[PDB]
């Protein structure tokens, strides 16, 4: 329920937003006298975007190892893919890491600028012709939750507003756990120097001798 | 642009331009025809 | 130097952008500016304290090993590049054996072990004629805890 | 806290310092969010502007568990290094 | 284009007021309000209808001579087709100094008439030059229609075809201008000239990108 | 109401159910514009009819002539009868004009429906072409559309959609294993776990390029080969 | 008494119209020049925000933004 909440935070936290535990110590979601990117709408919009990206990363920084070690293939750690060349690089890429980045930049431009234009100017990506996809790029009033025949392609939810609201709490919590995990992956990687999976499979072995305190020296 | 061009016309901007051209002209002249003491 | 220059120009464009943004766009109200207790609390710890600690990081990882090698007579174009000191613990450990333990001495409160990159020598370096870089690192570390 | 120093004088000193200083605020023997002080070092109470909501019976708030333990940590470090420098430790 | 609901540059962002949609290839793209002034618009439109047209001819040449040099046909690549010896003439041999002077002289005459009509519409159509009048008139700014500039009569014919043709010209011209920067930037990085760069990219498409060329990406 | 592609989905309005095989499957809303739906449909039907013929040829050719790999059968020497080592340029010439006529005629039926229906050379000979994409007449000799063509159209589109998916399988499982459609079934049934997509997706088995009568033809595997 | 970020959305518009009107900041120097003193006055009174307006909100916003530029040039 409420975690480290205060009367001031509750004034502007009434429960509506998916996943509102009244946890705003500094108080950044206060609407009174707001602007720029600190407006409550943008902050909530970013949190959802971070959760979705973190959930993809959290499941991507451990899958090459959980599967690669099992013998499926690849078997790299998330830092040895080409993200941070000084910490390692994979050799079998159909193209240059920078060449891939060039394509990545162009693709994100047509995907994150259209997404933005739908927040600044609600439902503006559905009018300009976009290979006929425009119709599926309309989105709903809420910027975080688009909808349409694409983003909600299997109409999961819609059976009552209660189900949408539970499915939105599931995501904001399965995503705040993933955001705390992604930070954990990076922090453990820096100190230990090994991959998330090996770090778990070492605590499991000798937990007392394999923790953050021991990892300070070892 | 009508009001930007108005600003680029104000005395300080026009003088900065005129002088830069005149200065560069003299510099370039000596660059190709150096040591011009007499008109020969 | 070229990379630093480029970074400074990028910062410059951020500053002017910030000036226009915090004036023509998100202009703070008077009640914001008159929070002196907040300004001092953030300028002492966040600005001065963290500013020194962040420097005590560079001085301890890049300036100390590079300067030690330069004063040792090593050619400038043969010193391991800064990042190699951070990643390759062996290189830093060779220059400062206290990197063989790690951050353990700090948490165990055995700071003494780090008495090879954090010292109170005092005076001037006999080779270069300037304050020891080790003493400067210890100063910025202390100055930081104070401000923070 | 590392290398299983648990049990070491340093561990005991730091734990004692942190606890002795958290039990100096939860037990009203020092300034805290609410019950501040005065120009004569007397707790004259205080209104916090955020209105922190605490479940602790005495009203000890997170602000006060991160503001007394920090004092204990600084005190412990000062004592540990001080005794360490002397023959005490 | 040619519509109030014409496709725009940044779908969503509203189009500039000065850019109504009539002008050929109008997509409401003037972020730094360079054509905020109406007179500036006319000049900028004419200038674009000048750079693009020359760029289109220039691109046709860098591609035709290049295609020739690749097939084998003796054709100096665009970069080295200036040091190539100037051909002789029935009158005499060509000199670089005379060639440049003659090129500017002729251009000054045409430019003067074009700009003079631009500043004073129909000024050139005064039978002053050998009685040529309407042919020296301008159908539109950047559109000097007549029986000397539009001989086949696309402008005199269906306006819809003329309008469609106007869009083709603007879009193709903008592409040629971008293409020209390529021909120059690919040269000042690869040193090979196009049609050799298209041939290298089609032989090892994955390991022959801008990233792997030394100059484009410095670190890589 | 028709059964849709997912138990929780709601059909897009434009997909009211008129077209055969309308399972309301337009997640990207590509068929929203009625002009595009019309065109895309003709493309679906052409793609289906071509893949159903193709998936029959690959399977059939293997069953009868098993020496020739489906992937490597367009080579002049591979061509059977006298066709062996026949000038591919001359062959292309035939496949070109002949295909251009049939395609352009079909395209003009899109541009102006029921316009190109009468024999251009002779006369009177015309095709009913009741629906765009369903000419019938000489195209339907044994006359089976005379019945419930819509029901037959539903079977045709559904069979074609399965084929379209199947022919692209034949393509991948051939450039990975190097063997034909039924040979890949045989290998699996020999040792299932050891003859799977796991032990075969890490190699693009098929030439990088093929020189055809002096014309080198570059080749590529759909997935970047490991 | 709450310490919080307080901001006013899009107060001053970004335009060059004021750029073309020298002395728009001072009521006295907005009337244009009639003596050669105005030239020296529009410079000796351009950073004196307190003189431009009586609002301490605007004077502060100007000061805060000015500092930014200074940092930029530094
Ligand atoms: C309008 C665009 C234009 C562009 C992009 C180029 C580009 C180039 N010209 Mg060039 N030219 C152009 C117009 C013209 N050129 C020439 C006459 C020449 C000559 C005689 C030569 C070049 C050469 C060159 C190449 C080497 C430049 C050099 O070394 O400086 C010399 C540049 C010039 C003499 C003129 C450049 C004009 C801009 C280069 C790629 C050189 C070449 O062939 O490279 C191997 C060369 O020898 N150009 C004329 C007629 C006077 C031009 C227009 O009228
Ligand atoms: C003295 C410098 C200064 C100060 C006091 C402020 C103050 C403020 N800015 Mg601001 N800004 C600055 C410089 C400054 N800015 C510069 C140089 C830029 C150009 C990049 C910006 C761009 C900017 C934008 C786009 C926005 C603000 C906003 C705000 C307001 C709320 C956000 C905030 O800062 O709260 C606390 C901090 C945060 C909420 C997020 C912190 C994110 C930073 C960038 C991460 C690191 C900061 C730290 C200094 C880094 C240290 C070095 C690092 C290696 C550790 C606030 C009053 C927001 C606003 O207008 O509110 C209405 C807003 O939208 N600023
Ligand atoms: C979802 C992210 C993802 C990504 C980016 C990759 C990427 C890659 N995988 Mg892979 N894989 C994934 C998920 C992923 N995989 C999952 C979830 C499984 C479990 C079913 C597998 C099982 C798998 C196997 C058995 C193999 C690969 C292989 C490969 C490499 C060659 C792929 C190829 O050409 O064959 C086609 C693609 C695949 C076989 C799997 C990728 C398909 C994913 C789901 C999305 C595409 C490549 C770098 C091959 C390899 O290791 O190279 C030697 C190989 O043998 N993967
Ligand atoms: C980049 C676009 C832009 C535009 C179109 C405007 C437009 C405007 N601004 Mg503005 N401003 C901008 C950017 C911009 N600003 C930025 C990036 C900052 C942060 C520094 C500011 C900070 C700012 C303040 C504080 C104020 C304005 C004001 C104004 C309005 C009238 C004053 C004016 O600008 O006249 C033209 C002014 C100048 C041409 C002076 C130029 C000074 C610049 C910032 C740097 C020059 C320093 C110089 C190099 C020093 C060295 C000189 C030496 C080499 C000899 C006007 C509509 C004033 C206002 O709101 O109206 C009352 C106001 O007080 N602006
Ligand atoms: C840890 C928090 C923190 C930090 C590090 C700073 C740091 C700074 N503040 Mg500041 N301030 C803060 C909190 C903080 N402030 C709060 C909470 C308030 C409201 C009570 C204010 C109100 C305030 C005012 C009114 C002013 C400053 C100013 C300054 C700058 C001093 C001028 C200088 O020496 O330039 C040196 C430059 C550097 C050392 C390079 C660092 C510059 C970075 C980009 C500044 C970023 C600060 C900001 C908090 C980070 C978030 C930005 C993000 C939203 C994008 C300095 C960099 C002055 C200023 O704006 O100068 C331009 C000034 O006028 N602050
Ligand atoms: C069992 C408790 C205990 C003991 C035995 C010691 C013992 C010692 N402390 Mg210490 N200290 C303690 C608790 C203790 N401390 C606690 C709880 C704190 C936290 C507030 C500190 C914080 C502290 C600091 C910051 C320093 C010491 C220092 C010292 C050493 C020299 C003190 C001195 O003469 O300074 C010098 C006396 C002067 C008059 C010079 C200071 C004058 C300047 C200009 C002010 C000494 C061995 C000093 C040290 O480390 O020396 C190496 C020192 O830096 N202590
Ligand atoms: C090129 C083949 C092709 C084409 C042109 C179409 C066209 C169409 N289909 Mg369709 N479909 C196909 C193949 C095709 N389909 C296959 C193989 C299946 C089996 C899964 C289906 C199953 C299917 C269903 C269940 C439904 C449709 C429907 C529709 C219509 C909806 C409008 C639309 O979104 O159009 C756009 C479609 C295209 C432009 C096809 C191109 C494909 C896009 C551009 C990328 C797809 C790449 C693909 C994933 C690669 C597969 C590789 C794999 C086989 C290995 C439309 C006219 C709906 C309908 O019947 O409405 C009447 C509908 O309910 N189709
Ligand atoms: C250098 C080019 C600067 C941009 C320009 O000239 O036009 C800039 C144009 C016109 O610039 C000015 O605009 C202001 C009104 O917005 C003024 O009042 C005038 O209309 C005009 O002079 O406006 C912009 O597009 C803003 C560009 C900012 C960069
Ligand atoms: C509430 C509150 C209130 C008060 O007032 C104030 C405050 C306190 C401030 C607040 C809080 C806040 C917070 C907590 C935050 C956090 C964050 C995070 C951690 C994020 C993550 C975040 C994270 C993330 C995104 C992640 C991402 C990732 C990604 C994309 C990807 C990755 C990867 C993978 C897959 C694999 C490969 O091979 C590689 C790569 C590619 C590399
Ligand atoms: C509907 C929808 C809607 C939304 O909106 C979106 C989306 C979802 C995207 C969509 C989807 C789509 C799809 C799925 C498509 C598919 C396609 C295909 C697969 C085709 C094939 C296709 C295929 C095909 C044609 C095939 C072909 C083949 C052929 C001709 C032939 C072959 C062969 C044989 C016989 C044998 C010999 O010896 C050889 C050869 C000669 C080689
Ligand atoms: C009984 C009770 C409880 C408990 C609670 C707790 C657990 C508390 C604790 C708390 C804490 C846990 C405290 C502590 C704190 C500490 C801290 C937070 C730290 C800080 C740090 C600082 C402040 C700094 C330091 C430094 C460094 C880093 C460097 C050098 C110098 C010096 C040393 C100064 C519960 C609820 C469960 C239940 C019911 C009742």
């Amino acid at each position: 329920q409420l975690y480290f909440t205060s009367e001031s935070t509750l004034q502007y936290l009434d429960g509506t937003l998916p996943g509102d535990f009244g946890f705003d110590p500094l108080g950044l979601l206060d609407p009174v006298n707001s602007g720029g990117f600190v407006t409550p709408q943008w902050l909530a919009y970013s949190e959802v975007i971070h959760c979705r990206w973190a959930m993809l990363g959290a499941a991507g920084c451990i899958a090459p190892e959980i599967l690669g070690k099992a013998g499926v293939g690849v078997d790299i750690r998330w830092f040895e893919t080409g993200v941070i060349p000084p910490a390692g690089t994979y050799d079998k890429y159909w193209t240059d890491p920078y060449s891939l980045f060039f394509i990545e930049v162009i693709a994100m431009q047509f995907a994150e600028l259209r997404r933005w234009q739908d927040f600044k100017y609600p439902g503006s990506m559905s009018k300009q012709y976009f290979v006929g996809l425009e119709a599926v790029q309309g989105g709903s009033g809420d910027p975080a939750y688009p909808g349409g025949p694409w983003f909600n392609l299997f109409n999961l939810g819609a059976k009552s507003e209660a189900d949408m609201k539970k499915l939105k709490l599931n995501e904001i919590k399965n995503g705040r756990l993933a955001m705390l995990a992604v930070f954990g992956y990076g922090a453990q990687a820096v100190l230990t120097g090994k991959g998330p999976y090996e770090n778990l499979l070492d605590h499991l072995a000798d937990p007392v001798n394999n923790n953050i305190l021991t990892n300070f020296g070892k | 642009m009508k009001n930007f061009t108005t600003y680029l016309s104000t005395a300080p901007v026009v003088a900065l331009a005129w002088f830069t051209v005149t200065a560069a002209l003299l510099i370039e002249i000596n660059r190709f025809f150096p040591d011009p003491l007499v008109f020969s | 130097l070229y990379t630093t220059a480029i970074g400074g120009l990028v910062m410059a464009a951020a500053m002017f952008f910030a000036g226009w943004f915090h004036y023509h766009k998100a202009a703070p109200k008077l009640e914001w500016f008159q929070n002196v207790e907040s300004m001092l609390n953030h300028h002492l710890a966040g600005l001065l304290g963290l500013g020194s600690l962040s420097w005590a990081g560079h001085q301890i990882h890049v300036s100390l090993p590079v300067n030690k090698l330069l004063d040792a007579g090593v050619d400038p174009k043969e010193i391991p590049l800064p990042h190699e000191f951070l990643l390759n613990r062996q290189i830093m450990q060779d220059l400062y054996p206290s990197f063989a333990k790690g951050l353990a001495p700090f948490f165990t409160l055995q700071w003494g072990e780090y008495s090879d990159f954090l010292t109170f020598n005092g005076g001037l370096n006999p080779v270069t004629g300037g304050l020891w870089l080790s003493d400067t690192a210890h100063h910025h570390l202390a100055i930081a805890v104070l401000f923070l | 806290r590392a290398d299983g120093f648990i049990g070491s004088t340093t561990n005991l000193i730091m734990v004692a310092s942190t606890a002795a200083f958290l039990a100096a605020g939860k037990f009203g023997l020092a300034p805290t969010v609410k019950r501040g002080t005065d120009a004569a070092c007397k707790l004259v109470d205080r209104p916090n502007a955020a209105g922190l909501i605490s479940n602790d019976p005495s009203g000890f708030t997170a602000v006060d568990t991160l503001a007394f333990g920090a004092l204990g940590h600084i005190a412990g470090v000062g004592i540990v290094l001080g005794l360490r420098a002397t023959g005490n430790l | 284009a040619y519509g109030p609901d014409r496709p725009l540059w940044y779908p969503g962002n509203p189009a500039p007021a000065y850019l109504d949609g009539t002008l050929a290839g109008d997509y409401g793209f003037d972020p730094l309000g360079l054509s905020s002034d109406p007179e500036t618009m006319r000049w900028m439109v004419h200038a674009e209808l000048q750079n693009a047209r020359w760029a289109m001819l220039g691109a046709a040449g860098v591609l035709l001579t290049s295609i020739g040099a690749a097939v084998g046909l003796p054709f100096p690549e665009w970069y080295e087709a200036g040091a190539a010896p100037l051909p002789s003439t029935v009158h005499g041999d060509w000199s670089f100094g005379t060639l440049t002077a003659t090129m500017f002289l002729l251009f000054h005459w045409a430019e003067q008439k074009r700009i003079m009509d631009f500043r004073n519409p129909g000024s050139q159509g005064d039978g002053s030059f050998f009685g040529i009048t309407d042919d020296f008139k301008s159908k539109e700014n950047g559109y000097p229609g007549g029986r000397l500039f539009d001989p086949i009569g696309f402008s005199r014919g269906d306006e819809a075809m003329y309008k469609k043709y106007k869009q083709n010209e603007i879009v193709n011209g903008r592409l040629a201008m971008v293409a020209n920067l390529g021909f120059w930037a690919q040269y000042a990085a690869t040193g090979k000239g196009p049609i050799q760069n298209l041939a290298d990219h089609l032989a090892d498409p994955y390991h022959t990108t801008f990233t792997t060329n030394g100059v484009s990406v410095p670190f890589y | 109401d028709r059964k849709l592609w997912a138990p929780t989905v709601d059909s897009p309005s434009y997909l009211n159910g008129e077209l055969a095989g309308d399972y309301g499957f337009d997640p990207l809303g590509l068929g929203a514009d009625p002009v595009a739906l019309k065109w895309y449909r003709q493309s679906e039907l052409v793609h289906a009819r071509w893949a159903m013929l193709g998936v029959a040829g690959v399977l059939g050719q293997e069953i009868l002539r098993p020496d020739v790999f489906w992937y490597e059968a367009g080579e002049p020497q591979n061509l059977p009868g006298p066709f062996q080592n026949i000038n591919m340029g001359g062959l292309l010439a035939w496949e070109f004009l002949l295909m251009h006529w049939v395609e352009v005629r079909r395209w003009q039926d899109y541009k102006n429906f029921g316009s190109v229906n009468e024999d251009p050379i002779f006369k009177g000979n015309k095709v009913p072409n009741p629906e765009m994409g369903y000419p019938g007449g000489i195209f339907d000799p044994l006359g089976f559309s005379k019945g419930n063509r819509k029901e037959l159209q539903t079977k045709e589109i559904k069979n074609g959609r399965i084929a379209m998916i199947a022919f692209m399988s034949f393509v991948v499982q051939a450039q990975a294993t190097g063997k034909g459609p039924l040979a890949n079934l045989a290998d699996h049934l020999s040792n299932p776990g050891a003859n799977n997509w796991v032990s075969n997706i890490n190699h693009c088995v098929t030439p990088s390029s093929v020189d055809v009568q002096g014309l080198t033809i570059p080749l590529t595997c759909l997935w970047p080969g490991s | 008494k709450k310490v919080k970020i307080a901001v006013d959305r899009n107060p001053v518009e970004t335009s060059f119209e004021k750029w073309a009107k020298p002395g728009h900041f001072s009521r006295t120097l907005s009337k244009g020049p009639n003596t050669t003193t105005w030239i020296w006055n529009l410079h000796a009174d351009a950073h004196d925000f307190d003189s431009h307006t009586s609002d301490l909100e605007e004077i502060s916003r100007k000061v805060f933004s000015a500092h930014f530029g200074q940092l930029g040039v530094i």
